[PDB]
């Protein structure tokens, strides 16, 4: 049917993860979503983790091209202390609750669309946060919400195969972003510099630069 | 829609023509309750008629101050008219306010619950009634004729006063000297001298 | 998971990971908070 | 049914009807599941609403007034010791007693009515005032002797409209009472100290900084 | 076939058979796959042709006038007769005025035609857009072959505003300069000259404008829009 992450192989996984679900190329080994409701809860951790991993590694990018530009920018993994030294008026526990607090409230919007799809598109919100749907059949809520606020461009108004072209694009570039940013990570455990530094010594220098010369990853060279 | 075009009436100021200043300008839409509707209808009357008193006052004793007619008792700025010695002190003053109003307000309020159930005195005499916020003290009679378009003006006279004396207490406290002061002071540039360039007002520029 | 949640919410993995949880919380109060031998407030 | 609720989203438990002033279907501890329960807690919230109420502009109002130079009111937190001190103060014990004796002839006739709300109606109980203790047959809501101007007796929904003022101003008033309370135990300072202190520096003076209610231990 | 923007291809869905001037098949990404949303863009685009049109136009003149003032510093050298503060105020004021009654025309057509003053001024009802009348005093011809030509103006003023931004910040000088700065070394001025990124070393321009300018006490944070990034 569509292409599989094993070429061949038809052991994928019973007839939940059919070819429906936009990056659905039957990668369940482990059965984590067997069940369909905790099926369409790991889709919505998909998407979140998707567009969360996306927005965090253009954020980390581009701080980290601004500092090898000479820019007041703190590489990512120094930002908190470099912002509390710059800026010592500010509280930790302040910002860390008031971040909990603004995060809570769209949070538990989008929870309470979870438990129920059609339920946040009424009340205070208008109709546009009513969602459209798209995983496991429904017309409403989900990860993609409609509406001229979260599509004020209207990219998935119109022309189902460019709204599904969008969907795939939006999935395989944030599972990509969610691999960048493990690689960020683990560059910064391994080396202690940051992505663009790390990018740049390797195309600088191709050999005696790799993952096995910075003797984290290889314990004993 | 009057107040804003492209925009719709909120449909409790559509059908009620009788009005005065029905402009359709009602977003939060504070008075969709019929009852509340009446009440915020008389707190306007109230607040519009108190405001051009206050705010012809105002203007009148500073205009006063400014160029110089009366003595020590207009020479005064408007937010200093207490440090007068007048002929009553202040206790007595206010006592006495308290008693009149009462006794007046109880009066108006008497008629809110039920027009036209006080209109006569003890005296035996009697008035004319009409509307509700509208008692007829008409002595010279300029209701005969188009008493829409008179009730327009004053609702609109009404508002712009109560606009006034809203700026004039924040002119006040933002920028010293009285406030035709203040317009002098504006009108010498006036590129300069408005409400940004006053570090209290924006907070944003000047800490 | 169906079956593995069943089997996570059978009695004894269920009274193990609340002993655990609980003697945990337990513990860190102790880390933070030891020596308390009053509940002075 | 349809009315807002504390979560768009959570439908309202089945307890919670929409009849009661103030039911946004907020009872996630299902506290008042039993109906004779849910009653004697709607009383319960209107006695700490208006009590609170009470409080909470007794302690806003002369700190305000002090703030602004009118009568010079002490702190709350401080006003009974400040009173205490005085030539021909009343002994604390005393004064509790008398408030108690009061409070007591007073508000087991108001449990009487909770229970039935007739109770106190009955011909021969005082000496001619029983006739003011008819009530509006729902128990707090007493009128007769209270409520002397007749605000809301006209239309019914007037009424309901003010009794959803009142429960909302009761529990903004509770929850400001607490909030009074938590802010002297951990800042030795008043409500309106706390706010102008809050206004200077929001990031570096709130609850993070007073060092009470984030342990020590913990950072 | 007809005019297009990549000869011997198709158009796409929504600009088939398209009403709105200058419609060459564009729209790669389908920003205007949307009926609303393309009338709002269309509109989006007139009002930014005509302003970069008055943007380029202004910036050639204060030059050929004022060839010793730098048009990117000249809103903070330039010597206002007025204050700035109450300047940007009525603009504001007066600008608000007139996109909200741009905004609402865009949103409803018949809605504000009519002169709130005088009763008896009016627009004709025309097309969203387009308003006309007063606003159009004399058309030299036909009115949609003068419509493409505007909208054709437009896009080459809005990309000559960019690079007229562009060469002031990578040569620090008017577009002019820079135009008889490239005549007369044209193998050497190109950007492909000062700018080759290779793997193992990146030549980047130095930027000209001063990171931070002073203006009448405060000071703006009016860099180089962003480094780093620059080829
Ligand atoms: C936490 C992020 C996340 C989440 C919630 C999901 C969720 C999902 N994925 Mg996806 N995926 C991700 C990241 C994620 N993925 C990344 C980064 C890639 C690129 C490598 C992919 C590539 C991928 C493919 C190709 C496919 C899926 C598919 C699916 C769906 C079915 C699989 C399933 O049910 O297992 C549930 C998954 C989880 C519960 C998360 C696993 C986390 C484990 C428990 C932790 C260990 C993994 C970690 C990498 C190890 C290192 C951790 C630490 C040592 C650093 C499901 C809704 C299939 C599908 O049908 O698409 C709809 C499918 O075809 N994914
Ligand atoms: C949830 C995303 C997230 C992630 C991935 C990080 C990651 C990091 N933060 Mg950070 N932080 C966050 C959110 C996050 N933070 C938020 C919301 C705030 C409040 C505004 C802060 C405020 C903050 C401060 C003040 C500091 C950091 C610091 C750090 C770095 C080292 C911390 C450490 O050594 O312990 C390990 C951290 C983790 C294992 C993260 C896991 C926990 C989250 C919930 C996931 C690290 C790379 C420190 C730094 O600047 O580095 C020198 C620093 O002191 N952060
Ligand atoms: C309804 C508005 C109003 C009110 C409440 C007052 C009130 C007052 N005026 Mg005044 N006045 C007004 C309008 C008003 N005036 C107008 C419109 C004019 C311009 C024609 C004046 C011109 C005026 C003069 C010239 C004087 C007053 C004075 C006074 C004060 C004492 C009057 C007195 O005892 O006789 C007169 C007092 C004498 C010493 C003589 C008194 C508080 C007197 C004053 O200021 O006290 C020093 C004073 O001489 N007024
Ligand atoms: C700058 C502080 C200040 C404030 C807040 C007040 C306030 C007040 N003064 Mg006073 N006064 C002041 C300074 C001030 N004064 C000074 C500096 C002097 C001279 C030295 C005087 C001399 C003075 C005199 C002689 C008299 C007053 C009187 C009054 C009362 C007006 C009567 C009324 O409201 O009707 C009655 C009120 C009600 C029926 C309802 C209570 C009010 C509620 C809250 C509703 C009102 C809405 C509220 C005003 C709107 C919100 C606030 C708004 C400004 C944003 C009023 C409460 C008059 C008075 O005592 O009453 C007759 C009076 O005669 N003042
Ligand atoms: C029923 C008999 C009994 C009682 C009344 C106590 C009482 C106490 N023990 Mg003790 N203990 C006991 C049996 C008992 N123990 C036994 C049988 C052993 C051998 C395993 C120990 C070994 C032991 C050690 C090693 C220590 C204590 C300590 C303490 C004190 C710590 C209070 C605390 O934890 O802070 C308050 C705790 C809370 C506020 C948490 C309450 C809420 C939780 C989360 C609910 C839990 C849900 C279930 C406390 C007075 C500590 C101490 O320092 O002594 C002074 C300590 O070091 N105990
Ligand atoms: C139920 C709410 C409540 C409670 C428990 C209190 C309690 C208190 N108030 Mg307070 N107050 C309240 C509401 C409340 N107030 C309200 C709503 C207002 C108006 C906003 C005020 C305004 C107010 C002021 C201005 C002052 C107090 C003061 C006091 C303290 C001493 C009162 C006293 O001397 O004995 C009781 C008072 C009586 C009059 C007893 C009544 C018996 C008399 C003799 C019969 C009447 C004739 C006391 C702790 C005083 C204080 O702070 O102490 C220094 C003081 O200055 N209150
Ligand atoms: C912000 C200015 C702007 C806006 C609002 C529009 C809007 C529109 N254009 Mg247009 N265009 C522009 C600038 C603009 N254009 C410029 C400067 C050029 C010259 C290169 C063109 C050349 C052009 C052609 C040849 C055609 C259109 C067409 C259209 C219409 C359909 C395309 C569409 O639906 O997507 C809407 C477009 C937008 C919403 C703009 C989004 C801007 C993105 C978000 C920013 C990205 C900038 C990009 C990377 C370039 C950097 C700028 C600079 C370095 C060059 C539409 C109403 C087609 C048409 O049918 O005519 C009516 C068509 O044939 N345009
Ligand atoms: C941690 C393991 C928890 C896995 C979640 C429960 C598995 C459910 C499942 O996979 O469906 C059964 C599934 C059969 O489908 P069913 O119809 O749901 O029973 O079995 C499988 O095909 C895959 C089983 C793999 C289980 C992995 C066990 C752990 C591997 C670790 C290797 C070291
Ligand atoms: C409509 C609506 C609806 C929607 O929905 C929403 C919203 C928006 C909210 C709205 C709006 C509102 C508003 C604006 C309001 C305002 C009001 C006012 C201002 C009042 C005043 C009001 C005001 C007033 C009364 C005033 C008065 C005054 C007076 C008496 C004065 C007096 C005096 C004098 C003479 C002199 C001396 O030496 C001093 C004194 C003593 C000082
Ligand atoms: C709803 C629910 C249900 C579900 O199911 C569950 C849950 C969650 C549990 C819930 C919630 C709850 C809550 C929130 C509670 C709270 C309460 C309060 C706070 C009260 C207070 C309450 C409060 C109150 C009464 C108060 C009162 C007060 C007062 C009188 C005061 C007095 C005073 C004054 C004037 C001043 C002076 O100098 C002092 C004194 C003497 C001190
Ligand atoms: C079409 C499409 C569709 C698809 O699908 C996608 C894509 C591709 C994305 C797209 C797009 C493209 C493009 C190219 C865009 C662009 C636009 C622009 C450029 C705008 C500007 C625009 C521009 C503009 C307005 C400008 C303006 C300017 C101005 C006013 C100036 C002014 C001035 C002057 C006079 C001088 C003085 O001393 C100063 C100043 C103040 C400086």
């Amino acid at each position: 049917v569509r292409e599989l992450w094993f070429p061949g192989n038809k052991e994928v996984v019973p007839d939940y993860l059919d070819g429906s679900l936009v990056g659905d190329h039957g990668f369940d080994p482990l059965g984590l979503g067997s069940s369909p409701e905790q099926l369409s809860w790991n889709v919505h951790a998909e998407i979140f983790h998707g567009r969360l991993a996306m927005t965090g590694v253009a954020g980390i990018l581009l701080t980290s091209l601004l500092h090898k530009g000479g820019a007041d920018v703190p590489e990512w993994f120094e930002a908190g202390r470099v912002y509390l030294d710059r800026n010592p008026n500010v509280d930790f526990g302040a910002l860390l609750f008031s971040t909990i607090v603004m995060s809570g409230f769209v949070e538990f919007k989008r929870l309470n669309d979870i438990r129920n799809p059609g339920s946040q598109g009424s009340g205070i919100l208008p109709e546009d946060f009513k969602g459209v749907g798209g995983p496991q059949g429904r017309t409403v809520g989900g990860p993609y919400v409609g509406g001229r606020y979260f599509d004020p461009m209207g990219l998935c108004r119109g022309s189902p195969e460019q709204t599904l072209k969008y969907k795939w694009n939006e999935i395989r570039n944030g599972r990509l972003a969610m691999m960048a940013f493990l690689g960020f990570a683990a560059q910064y455990a391994a080396t202690g510099k940051g992505p663009i530094d790390n990018l740049v010594d390797h195309v600088a220098d191709p050999f005696h630069t790799t993952f096995v010369h910075n003797g984290v990853s290889v314990p004993f060279i | 829609a009057g107040w804003d075009l492209s925009a719709e009436v909120p449909a409790h100021l559509a059908g009620r023509k009788d009005l005065a200043g029905n402009y359709g300008f009602d977003p939060l839409n504070l008075g969709k309750n019929p009852e509340a509707l009446k009440w915020y209808q008389q707190a306007e009357l109230q607040n519009g008629r108190w405001a051009m008193l206050g705010v012809a006052g105002i203007l009148v004793q500073e205009l006063l101050h400014s160029t110089g007619l009366g003595g020590k008792a207009a020479d005064v700025y408007w937010f200093d008219a207490g440090n007068n010695t007048f002929w009553a002190p202040k206790e007595t003053l206010i006592a006495i306010s308290f008693l009149m109003f009462n006794w007046a307000e109880l009066n108006r309020m008497q008629d809110y619950i039920k027009p036209g159930s006080n209109v006569t005195d003890p005296f035996g005499n009697k008035i004319k009634y009409v509307e509700l916020g509208y008692p007829g003290f008409d002595p010279l009679s300029f209701s005969k004729n188009n008493f829409d378009e008179w009730k327009l003006k004053e609702i609109k006279n009404a508002r712009l006063a109560m606009l006034a004396f809203l700026g004039i207490v924040a002119q006040h406290n933002a920028q010293p000297g009285s406030p035709l002061e203040q317009l002098g002071a504006h009108l010498a540039n006036p590129w300069k001298n408005h409400f940004i360039n006053n570090g209290v007002s924006p907070f944003l520029t000047d800490n | 998971m169906k079956d593995f949640t069943t089997y996570l919410s059978t009695a004894p993995v269920l009274t193990l990971l609340s002993v655990t949880v609980v003697a945990g919380l337990l513990i860190e109060i102790n880390r933070f908070f030891p020596d308390a031998l009053i509940a002075a407030f | 049914a349809t009315r807002p609720l504390w979560q768009p989203g959570v439908e309202a438990p089945k307890h919670l009807d929409g009849t009661m002033p103030g039911d946004f279907g907020f009872d996630p501890l299902n506290l008042g599941v039993n109906k004779e329960a849910l009653n004697w807690y709607r009383n319960a919230e209107l006695q700490n609403g208006r009590w609170a109420m009470l409080g909470v502009a007794g302690i806003v109002i002369p700190a305000e007034l002090t703030r602004v130079g009118v009568l010079n009111v002490p702190e709350w937190a401080e006003a009974g010791k400040v009173y205490a001190e005085s030539e021909n103060a009343i002994p604390f014990a005393s004064l509790l007693m008398v408030q108690l004796f009061l409070f007591n002839f007073v508000e087991i006739k108001r449990w009487e009515d909770i229970k039935k709300p007739g109770s106190q109606a009955e011909p021969g109980s005082f000496l001619g005032f029983e006739s003011g203790f008819k009530g509006t047959g729902i128990s707090g809501y007493p009128g007769g002797a209270f409520n002397p101007f007749g605000l809301g007796n006209s239309s019914k929904e007037a009424m309901d409209d003010l009794k959803w003022r009142e429960i909302r101003n009761g529990r903004l008033a509770m929850v400001a009472f607490l909030g009074f309370l938590s802010q002297h135990a951990a800042t030795g300072k008043g409500p309106l100290d706390n706010l102008a202190d809050h206004l200077a520096d929001p990031w570096g003076a709130n609850f993070c900084s007073n060092g009470v209610s984030i342990p020590s231990a913990l950072g | 076939a007809r005019a297009n923007w990549l000869p011997g291809s198709d158009f796409p869905a929504h600009l088939e058979n398209c009403k709105l001037p200058g419609c060459y098949g564009f729209d790669p990404l389908g920003l205007g796959a949307n009926e609303e949303r393309l009338a709002w863009f269309a509109e989006s685009e007139r009002v930014h042709c005509r302003w970069a049109m008055l943007g380029v136009a202004g910036i050639l003149v204060q030059e050929i006038v004022k060839p010793d003032v730098f048009w990117y510093t000249s809103g903070a050298t330039v010597e206002l007769p007025f204050d700035i503060t109450g300047l940007l105020a009525f603009e504001l004021f007066v600008m608000h005025w007139v996109e909200s009654r741009r905004g609402y025309d865009i949103k409803k057509p018949g809605s504000m035609d009519q002169d709130p003053i005088f009763s008896n001024f009016k627009l004709p009802a025309h097309e969203p857009g387009y308003p006309g009348g007063i606003f159009a005093p004399f058309v030299p011809g036909s009115l949609e072959e003068l419509k493409v030509k505007e909208i054709k103006n437009g896009r080459l003023a809005m990309l000559a505003f960019i690079g007229f931004t562009m060469a002031a910040q990578v040569t620090g000088k008017n577009p002019l300069a820079a135009l008889r700065e490239h005549l007369d070394n044209p193998l050497g001025t190109t950007i492909f000259s000062k700018a080759v990124v290779v793997p193992g070393q990146a030549v980047v321009p130095p930027c000209a404008i001063p990171d931070t300018i002073e203006f009448q006490g405060i000071t703006i944070p009016a860099g180089c829009f962003l480094h780093s990034l620059w080829p």
